[PDB]
């Protein structure tokens, strides 16, 4: 249908507009208006355990996503699989949380 | 009009119509910028032109004129892209916002994850500022908003999964025809709740701002950046709000689902009354400690948007 | 560490004398690009034992907490020298003499009544509670006693 | 229509290249970059196989490629953390203590 | 489609090319971001809807950041590796270099021969997948639970700090 | 209106020229459009960074009632006295800004060293930095700050900056403007009689 065709270029238009539209303020304000002629530290892993928490969290969301859809199509026996899921990602997370890993001040 | 075919104005109005919007949001979201800067000194008890309204344009033209500066020290392309991300990335997300029927820039079956797509590229604005400013108190202050970002980043889509359980569907239009008779505010509160707290964390605004207000060894990822890339981030943050504020409308208040006025009046309605409701907020809502922010999105929005999604699914298979 | 507190450490020649002249030398350009420079370079010249600091377990970072617009409380503008074990004060030295106006130099060059407006001067935030104890002073060495209006 | 041979091809340029990076490079963070290229080409590899099949298997083993992904980078920046807390060095030559 | 394959699996090589080749971290690491975007454009290309989504939510969204994080919490890049450019003597790649091109020329010879039909790119959706996971291959789902929990339990062990403090002096054997 | 001309401190090229854009071999509707554009965005977007020195700041925060980067501010308000040990940080400060920039010089310690003419202080900061506007006072009124930002939206909008880095006259113009003690002498000297000071 020309309907899908047209909304295809649509969205290709849309985002080099958007992107050319970022380019072209970055680019104007580079060119319009003058200029004057002219190791031993490291951060927390702290840092990187909210990230991998992060992660792992985030990956584990992903079968999540794909049962919303689908729930129905599933129907109970994948409700409680899920379920299961569900428990072991919250263990964990208390596991998390009790251990203290969780809390930014110590 | 001897090249122009019934199938080619259909193909260049659908584009007309894909700009009209671009164009309208960027509006939108630089226009609340000034909006709010006034209310909130209403709020406080306290012009360029209409009502101060050309204070805007006033800036734009100052940030474009200004001398355009990257730090001698710091990488040019890194310190270039931050911006960029910020203001191209949760603009590109509402090409999923149906903001009436026959305007939509991108009917797209992922549908929701699109939006998930691009807030996930949002955070490396503020990791490459940090890295790119060379400033080593920019850096501590770039991680710690990071870090709040992706404790709220984690229940983003979760927060929405209740919503895509009842449509069955992760398209925005799929979803906001399921919301005919009840819109999701009220069957997927929590979720609205959840995703409301997340979507202003994403955008780095009250009360997820200044994540380096504890740590005096922190000081910003916006420090180093000057004139228009300066601007880009600030622009780029109300423009996701003006995302934001879309996505709710179509996500937990039926969309441009309305009784009487013309549907796109509607979208526009409500998307007011949320870009107005985070102002609000903002005025009234004391800024929580960084450590309460970290352990609200880990201990309580995280592990609710879990339960919420089992509780609907439960409900929808009972009711089939 | 008997080093100087009020002036550069520079600073040649010592301002409270009686031979030392009191009005303010012509500016030089030279003094203050030199001075632009040290400042530059102090992160990179910084000896901890200078401050009378010194390094213990190693690693401490030795770090310079500006106080001034970016902490801006109407405290005025200082620094101090942060020694820190991660984010554990192990010793500061506050750094001050930047906010240093030769006040009781002045003294010495304004009439016992000239020097009035200074008095107020030297803690801003109370006004005529620094002219007070001065008045007071002078009025022991004139042998006035004042009417209890 | 894009031929199955043109799309295992991209894989495995994506493989070798990622191999090539694991074992020209000495710093610990370039090794586990090119391991995640190595990951992400295998994954790419069964998603274009079930693609020409027709069938969800290729996505369904794609996600558990990347979730293994993102458990093995998680543990893998964990060891590279502690080996630069305790020798400040992500030279992989010199963890060549044990040998023979 | 056709386009978007070869385009998108175009700048993939590219890309990947310069991050093994690059001395910056963090530039490498971006050239890694731009490479798992042109996968999630070939991906999309396929009709893989969700692995496209998924390449750009969980590599170039997580697993990504996490390295970047990394990297700015290390202060990683300039380090006398990374100032020697030692990958870059020929000596050094050359040997390498040529045991991968053997190996990718035997497997595209395996390739070559194989039956194709071509891939035509009909959508495989979302929902089919989930269907899937929760259906065949539930007991990959749970399993897969158990697999994210070990890396976070081992993450922890090995990842977690003995000083406290959000910045900290890089000291031998991390003494305290 | 003559202008004086900044062709690319205390020693610079100074030479009083004529309106550059009235001139005719430079002169285009459309260039002084863009001029008037540029100098109104400019003179209604001018973003403070407020140094606090002295007693002068703690004014400045009343009349407030932020750039904390020197790198987006507009305008530098010097604020107090310039002390020696502090006279290199205000001009590290101001050579951390960006073009165009703006002076405004508060007390009379920041205007000449005020009552401060002493060992340890230097004798206005128009000896090390440019001033565009000078407050007398000490400290000056918070509303007297007001009227100097107010008189640097004047000068703003009748300066002749470069319009672009690349092409044109890159020389900054700023018009000889009329002294603000002559322009009001009428009105001054007109006063005849005033309240007694005896009452609140
Ligand atoms: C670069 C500029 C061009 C990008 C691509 C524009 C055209 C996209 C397009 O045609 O979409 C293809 C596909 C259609 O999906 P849909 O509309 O749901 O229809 C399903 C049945 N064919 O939709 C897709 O599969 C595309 C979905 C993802 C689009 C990603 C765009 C870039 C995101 C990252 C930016 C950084
Ligand atoms: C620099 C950026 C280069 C980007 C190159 C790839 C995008 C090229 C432009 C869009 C191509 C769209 C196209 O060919 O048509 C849409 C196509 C098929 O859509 P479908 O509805 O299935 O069928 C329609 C009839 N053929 O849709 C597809 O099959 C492809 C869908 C995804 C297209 C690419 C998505 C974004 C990729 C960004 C890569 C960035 C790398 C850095
Ligand atoms: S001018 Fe007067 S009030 Fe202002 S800082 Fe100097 S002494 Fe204080």
């Amino acid at each position: 249908s020309t309907e899908v065709i047209a909304h295809h270029w649509a969205f290709a238009i849309f985002l080099i507009v958007a992107i050319g539209l970022c380019c072209l303020m970055l680019v104007g304000g580079w060119f319009l208006g003058g200029r004057a002629r002219a190791a031993r530290l490291r951060l927390s892993a702290k840092f990187y355990l909210v990230a991998m928490f992060f992660v792992i969290f985030d990956v584990e969301a992903l079968y999540l996503f794909a049962w919303s859809t689908s729930i129905r199509e599933s129907g109970w026996v994948g409700f409680v699989e899920a379920a299961i899921f569900i428990f072991v990602l919250l263990a964990g997370l208390v596991y998390l949380v009790r251990i203290g890993a969780l809390d930014w001040t110590p | 009009m001897s090249w122009i075919s019934p199938e080619l104005i259909e193909i260049l109005l659908t584009i007309l119509k894909a700009v009209v919007i671009l164009l309208v949001v960027v509006t939108c979201g630089a226009f609340m910028s000034f909006g709010e800067r006034r209310l909130l000194g209403l709020f406080q008890n306290r012009r360029v032109g209409w009502g101060g309204s050309l204070q805007l344009v006033a800036d734009m033209i100052k940030m474009f004129f200004k001398e355009d500066w990257i730090p001698k020290f710091s990488d040019r392309v890194i310190f270039t892209l931050a911006p960029m991300i910020a203001f191209t990335s949760l603009l590109l997300a509402f090409a999923i916002v149906p903001v009436s029927p026959g305007w939509v820039v991108a009917d797209l079956n992922i549908g929701i994850l699109f939006f998930l797509m691009m807030a996930g590229l949002a955070v490396y604005a503020v990791l490459f500022a940090g890295w790119s400013s060379n400033n080593k108190y920019s850096l501590l202050g770039a991680m710690r908003a990071s870090a709040q970002t992706l404790s709220y980043e984690v229940f983003l889509g979760l927060s929405l999964m209740g919503v895509v359980a009842q449509a069955g569907s992760f398209n925005m239009t799929d979803i906001v025809n399921s919301q005919a008779h009840v819109w999701n505010v009220i069957p997927q509160f929590f979720g609205f709740i959840t995703f409301a707290i997340a979507g202003v964390a994403v955008c780095h605004r009250h009360p997820f701002d200044q994540p380096e207000a504890e740590q005096e060894l922190a000081d910003g990822y916006h420090i180093e950046y000057s004139g228009m890339k300066f601007g880009l981030f600030f622009v780029g943050e109300y423009i996701g709000i003006v995302t934001i504020s879309a996505l709710m409308v179509t996500l937990f208040f039926g969309g441009w689902q309305g009784p009487l006025l013309p549907p796109f009046i509607w979208f526009a309605l409500k998307t007011a009354f949320f870009m107005m409701m985070f102002i609000l907020i903002r005025a009234s809502l004391p800024r929580p400690r960084y450590d309460q922010v970290m352990s609200f999105g880990w201990k309580i929005c995280l592990p609710l948007t879990l339960i919420n999604l089992l509780v609907t699914a439960a409900v929808i298979l009972w009711q089939a | 560490n008997l080093r100087r507190i009020m002036m550069p450490q520079t600073w040649k020649g010592h301002p409270l004398r009686k031979d030392y002249p009191a009005r303010a030398t012509e500016f030089s350009p030279f003094e203050l690009t030199k001075a632009k420079q040290d400042l530059e370079m102090e992160a990179l010249t910084f000896k901890p034992e200078e401050w009378g600091m010194k390094r213990g377990t190693e690693n401490e970072d030795f770090m310079f907490l500006n106080l001034g617009p970016n902490h801006p409380s109407a405290h005025g503008a200082f620094r101090i020298v942060l020694q820190l074990d991660g984010e554990e004060i192990v010793d500061c030295v506050p750094d001050i003499g930047y906010h240093h106006r030769g006040a009781e130099k002045m003294g010495e060059r304004q009439s016992w009544h000239s020097y009035i407006p200074y008095t107020d001067r030297i803690e801003y935030l109370g006004g005529c509670v620094n002219e007070m104890p001065y008045v007071l002073a002078v009025e022991k060495l004139a042998g006035i006693t004042v009417p209890d209006r | 229509m894009i031929p199955l041979q043109h799309g295992l091809i991209l894989a495995a340029i994506l493989f070798v290249l990622g191999l090539t990076g694991l074992v020209i490079r000495r710093n610990l963070l370039f090794m586990l970059i090119g391991l995640e290229i190595m990951i992400n080409a295998s994954a790419l590899a069964f998603v274009v196989a079930g693609s020409y099949w027709g069938q969800t298997d290729g996505q369904v083993m794609y996600i558990l490629a990347i979730s293994l992904a993102a458990a093995e980078a998680s543990i893998g920046l964990a060891l590279l953390l502690q080996l630069h807390r305790r020798r400040q060095n992500l030279n992989i030559d010199s963890v060549s203590e044990m040998r023979g | 489609m056709e386009f978007a394959f070869y385009i998108c699996g175009l700048i993939a090589i590219l890309a990947t090319l310069r991050v093994i080749t690059h001395t910056n971290p963090v530039h490498a690491l971006l050239y890694l971001i731009i490479s798992l975007l042109a996968i999630s454009g070939v991906f999309f290309s396929l009709g893989a809807y969700f692995a496209g989504a998924l390449e750009i939510i969980v590599y170039a969204g997580a697993i990504m950041v996490l390295f970047v994080f990394v990297v700015m919490m290390l202060n990683l890049g300039g380090s006398e590796i990374e100032q020697e450019r030692q990958w870059l003597k020929p000596q050094v790649w050359i040997g390498p270099a040529i045991l991968s091109a053997i190996m990718l020329v035997v497997i595209v010879y395996a390739i070559l021969g194989v039956n194709d039909q071509g891939i035509d790119g009909t959508p495989i959706s979302a929902k089919a997948v989930g269907i899937t996971l929760f259906g065949p291959y539930v007991l990959a789902v749970e399993l897969a639970s158990m697999l994210l929990l070990a890396g976070l339990v081992v993450a922890f062990h090995v990842g977690r700090e003995e000083r406290a403090g959000e910045v900290l002096s890089n000291r031998k054997d991390d003494s305290a | 209106m003559d202008y004086t001309l900044t062709r690319i401190y205390p020693l610079q090229k100074q030479e009083i020229v004529t309106d550059p854009l009235e001139q005719e071999v430079n002169k285009n509707v459309f260039m002084g459009k863009l001029n008037d554009m540029v100098n109104w965005g400019r003179k209604n977007s001018i973003w403070p960074y407020n140094f606090g020195l002295s007693c002068c700041y703690v004014e400045m925060v009343t009349s407030f009632t932020l750039r904390a980067s020197p790198r987006q501010a507009d305008l530098m308000v010097v604020a107090g006295t310039c002390f020696t040990k502090m006279a290199p940080v205000i001009q590290r400060l101001y050579d951390q800004m960006l073009e165009p920039k703006w002076v405004i010089s508060m007390g009379a310690c920041a205007n000449s060293g005020g009552m401060y003419d002493i060992y340890s202080v230097v004798q206005g900061v128009d000896k090390f930095i440019p001033v565009d506007v000078y407050i007398p006072g000490c400290p000056p009124r918070p509303e007297a700050y007001m009227q100097a930002l107010m008189l640097l939206q004047e000068s703003i909008g009748k300066e002749r900056r470069p319009l672009s880095w690349v092409v044109g006259d890159q020389g900054v113009y700023r018009a000889n403007m009329q002294s603000e003690r002559e322009r009001k002498r009428g009105e001054r000297i007109a006063v005849t009689n005033l309240r007694t000071p005896d009452e609140i």
